């Protein structure tokens, strides 16, 4: 982990 | 500003929602608050929460109804005192990062975004603050997530275009 690592997810 | 004293005594919720607190109509009118307004709640030691305010005809004028989740975020108990103030124009989040609390996800299988976060946030325009812990129902068991970061920081609306990050190691309970 560090903040906003990766692509995330969309609602 | 209304110029009026803005301290209220913490009381229990009737409808459990993590993002809502309730006042009497007279108190809403005293403080120039409308239903659905974003408000900033303050406890001691810089503890804060952002909620929406609703009006409840059973709430005592000098009390504020808030659920256990919000009370824990403010580090208060029933009967303790908080302050409430307007928090206008909270910006829509670009992105947020949340992580589950370890003892709430131990052994779990399954996508935490699909089961828990997506239904929680979908089209709900929830306000949230860095450092919040919030409880989500779903699947077999309720999961607690910590808000590790928001952008903008420290609070935002989790809007349809807000990207939701949840990768990383679950967090220890504090």
């Amino acid at each position: 982990f560090r903040a906003f690592s990766g692509s995330g997810n969309r609602l | 500003g209304s110029n009026r004293p803005n301290r209220l005594i913490v009381d229990e919720a009737i409808n459990e929602d993590n993002s809502v607190v309730s006042l009497s109509q007279p108190k809403m009118d005293e403080l120039q608050l409308f239903r659905g307004d974003t408000v900033l709640l303050k406890g001691k030691k810089r503890r804060e929460a952002v909620c929406i305010v609703l009006s409840d005809d059973t709430c005592s004028d000098e009390k504020i109804r808030m659920n256990r989740v919000v009370r824990n975020n403010l580090r208060v108990r029933l009967g303790d005192v908080i302050s409430i103030q307007p928090c206008p124009d909270v910006k829509y989040g670009k992105r947020i990062h949340v992580l589950p609390i370890d003892d709430t996800v131990e052994g779990i299988t399954g996508n935490l975004f699909e089961v828990y976060l997506k239904p929680y946030f979908l089209e709900a325009y929830r306000p949230i603050r860095k450092g919040d812990i919030f409880l989500v129902r779903g699947g077999m068991r309720a999961v607690e997530f910590k808000v590790v970061e928001t952008d903008p920081s420290p609070y935002c609306i989790v809007a349809p275009d807000t990207v939701i990050h949840c990768e990383g190691e679950p967090i220890k309970r504090a």
